[PDB]
Parts: structure tokens; C-alpha cells; sequence
């Protein structure tokens, strides 16, 4: 994608697109950068993640609005009004699935296989879990179970590496645990597993904060607060 | 819930 | 556009897209509705306007961010870093110009010529002024003057009809005067004309508020407050 | 300025 643009120019333009809040452009620039075939630095991995999180986030928010309207239309006493709500929800759903499939394709061709360091491998396997989780949010057919299992398997492999290779305050390790706990709660119907994971992760991070500089302490405690926010909603 | 609910 | 979709389904889906904050889709649905060739009702005119205002609004905000970065790069002491800022600003600019050209095309083929009532004709001529004004904001070549004149001419024709055919509190009349005053201030370098127009419009509306119901009074005073906000910024 | 600055 963007095959005639230099890799450095694609990265530079992704940063400009981020400043301009042009996330579809940012994602396209980063997709082009990945397709150059070189590994991504930590900053470049963050740009890839920010770009697609914002694109899929808009699609998810729209899908939730449309799904709610569609569910209300299927209640007792609701007037017919036709196929339009379902059609338009399906359109948005298909577009969201396409974005997820594109991110999963980048991870599979060939980000994950070329990621040897723990920081890069865990980042990409967390992303794989996240985008299968977004596919799961809208899945209703005979592959929902396989989609859920793919998300679980990616998060589990990421968690196994993170626990062996990263300290408990590492922001990627923390964000992974946060998102896997949300997977348990919202996708896997395992609220107790979600609560246990969030609590253990929070407590183990708290016990390690003494090792950190002021800036690393700020980074870790910001994510810890998100675990606490979920625990307060769930308990 | 927040992902990184609150999500990451 | 969307030639196989029923007109009513396009309108219904534009309203769903608005609820989902999917403004590019909303604009495409409304473009398809206009291209059916029937006149638009007042509600449908508002949907067309909301959809394209939000699309172009995002593009304008991005263009302003990129133009500011580009201007800083051209100051004394700024390091080179290459063609990327200009290229990306040009990309966004071209996309914004394309959206303006699409709206102007709908007005010219054939919304304006089929609009005989004052409410519809003034609405469309105001839109014509607005989208030439957005073209003017980014124009720098040998047609800037002709673009500015096209915006002026459309606003002037709208104003002449509005003053003859609508009361001074009419929300479309008020929004037209507000936007023509912004044209004077920001595009035409005529801050005194902008201030005079805003003041006269505000005062003439205030004098007519006694004729209105509670709901029409709320509608008119909301727009009057925008005139006052500009006057406080300009004086 | 607001259009409908504040603009309309
Ligand atoms: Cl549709
Ligand atoms: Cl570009
Ligand atoms: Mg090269
Ligand atoms: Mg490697
Ligand atoms: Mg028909
Ligand atoms: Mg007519």
C-alpha cells in the first residue's frame, strides 16, 4: 500500500495525520509502512496501534448505536419501517470486520513472525487478541466460538511471554492484562476470571512501583487506574 | 468496562 | 449515486447515520437522495446541510492544523525535513475542494433552479455562499478573487430574497446574515462591513421577537447569541 | 469568528 512512498515519509505523514485527527489516513500510512517489510520500532508500533484503534473505535461506536436501534425495532409493539436499520447496521459491521481483517493480516504477514523481542511480540499478540475481540463483539454465526478462541489464544500467548519477560509494571504488560480482563468479562462471560485477573495484575504492579523512576511510575499508575475503574464497575 | 468499560 | 436505493430509504439511512455520527455516510445518502431529482423538504434540506457541514468541518480543521505546521516550517531557523508537510496539506486540501465541488454541483444540478419558495431558495443560495467561502479559505492562486466573488454573489442574492420575503427573526435569514458577516470579516477583509451587518441583523431581530411563540423565540435567540459572540470578539 | 468565529 502506498508502494511509491518512502517508508520515512509514510511515518512522518502518519504523525501529521495524528495531529490533524485524520485517523483513516494515519492508518493507511502505517499500513503502507508495515508493508515495506521492515520491523517496526516502539514508536512506530504505537503509531500503528493508535491509528487503527481510532478507526475501529468510531466503527464500534456506530455499530453499537445501530444495533441498539435495531434491537428496539424487534421489541413487542414496535412498528415495522422495513429493512433499512438492519441493512445499515450490516454495512457498518462489514466495514468494521474489514478493518479488523486488515490489521490481523498485517500481524500475520509478517509482523508477529519477525518479532523476536518480548516487547514487540507481546505488543503484536495483544493487538491480535484485541482485533479478534472486536470481531467477537459483532459475531453471531457458526464461527463466533472460533473467533472468541482466537482472541483467547492470542491474549494467552502474550500473557505467558509477558509474565516471563517483563516486570509487572510494564505498560504493555498492564494494558494486555486490562484488555484480557475485559475479554473475560464482556466476551467470554467469565466475570470472576476478569475480576481475578484485574486484581492480581493491580496488586503485583503496586508491589513493584518502588523500583520505578517518577516518569515510569506515572506511566504504570495511569494504566493501574484503568484496572481499578473496571474493578469498581464490576464489584 | 474500560479497555486500554476501559480498555487500553 | 446510490441509484438502486429508494429515495425514502436513503433519507431514513441518512437519519441513522446522523445518530451514529457517520457523517461521510450521511452525506453520501443525502447526495443519492438529491440525485433522485425531486425537491427536498425542509427536514431533508437540514439533513443535507448537517451531513456536508460535518464532513467539510473535519477537513477544514485538519487543513488548519497542517497549514500551521507548514507555515512554521517556512520560518527563519526552521530545519528542512522535506516535501511531506506540503504534500499532505495538499492531499487534504484537494479532498476538501472535492467535497465543496460536489455540494456546489448538487446546488447547480438542480437544487437552486427548482427552488421557487423563499425558504428553499435562500437556504440553497446560503449553502452556495458557504461552500465557495470554504474554497476561498484555501485558495491562493489566480482564481481566489473569482471564488471570493462567487461566495459574495450567492450570499447577496440570498440576502436580497430574505429581506423581502422573510421576517427578521427567521432562523435561515439569521444564519445567512451570520455567515455573510463571517465572510466579510475573514475572507473579504471587510471587518467594518462584518460588524455593521451583525449589529443591524441582531437589532432588527430583537425588535421582532415580540411576535414569536416561545419555541420560535428560542430558535431565533440561539442564533442571535452567535451574532453577539462574534461582535464581542470583533469589537 | 463563529459561523452558523461562530458560523451557523
Ligand atoms: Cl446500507
Ligand atoms: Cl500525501
Ligand atoms: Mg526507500
Ligand atoms: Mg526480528
Ligand atoms: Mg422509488
Ligand atoms: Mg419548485
Amino acid at each position: 500500500a502506498m508502494g511509491s512512498m518512502e517508508r520515512a515519509s509514510l511515518i512522518q505523514k502518519a504523525k501529521l495525520a495524528e495531529q490533524a485527527e485524520r485517523y483513516e489516513d494515519m492508518a493507511a500510512f502505517m499500513k503502507g509502512a508495515v508493508e515495506k517489510g521492515e520491523e517496526l520500532s516502539c514508536e512506530e508500533r504505537n503509531l500503528l496501534s493508535v491509528a487503527y484503534k481510532n478507526v475501529v473505535g468510531g466503527q464500534r461506536a456506530a455499530w453499537r448505536v445501530l444495533s441498539s436501534i435495531e434491537q428496539k425495532s424487534n421489541e413487542e409493539g414496535s412498528e415495522e419501517k422495513g429493512p433499512e436499520v438492519r441493512e445499515y447496521r450490516e454495512k457498518v459491521e462489514t466495514e468494521l470486520q474489514g478493518v479488523c481483517d486488515t490489521v490481523l493480516g498485517l500481524l500475520d504477514s509478517h509482523l508477529i513472525k519477525e518479532a523476536g523481542d518480548a516487547e514487540s511480540r507481546v505488543f503484536y499478540l495483544k493487538m491480535k487478541g484485541d482485533y479478534y475481540r472486536y470481531l467477537a463483539e459483532v459475531a453471531t454465526g457458526d464461527d463466533k466460538k472460533r473467533i472468541i478462541d482466537s482472541a483467547r489464544s492470542a491474549y494467552q500467548e502474550a500473557m505467558d511471554i509477558s509474565k516471563k519477560e517483563m516486570p509487572p509494571t510494564n505498560p504493555i504488560r498492564l494494558g494486555l492484562a486490562l484488555n484480557f480482563s475485559v475479554f473475560h468479562y464482556e466476551i467470554a462471560n467469565s466475570p470472576e476470571e476478569a475480576i481475578s485477573l484485574a486484581k492480581t495484575t493491580f496488586d503485583e504492579a503496586m508491589a513493584d512501583l518502588h523500583t520505578l523512576s517518577e516518569d515510569s511510575y506515572k506511566d504504570s499508575t495511569l494504566i493501574m487506574q484503568l484496572l481499578r475503574d473496571n474493578l469498581t464497575l464490576w464489584t | 468496562a474500560i479497555s486500554e468499560h476501559k480498555s487500553d
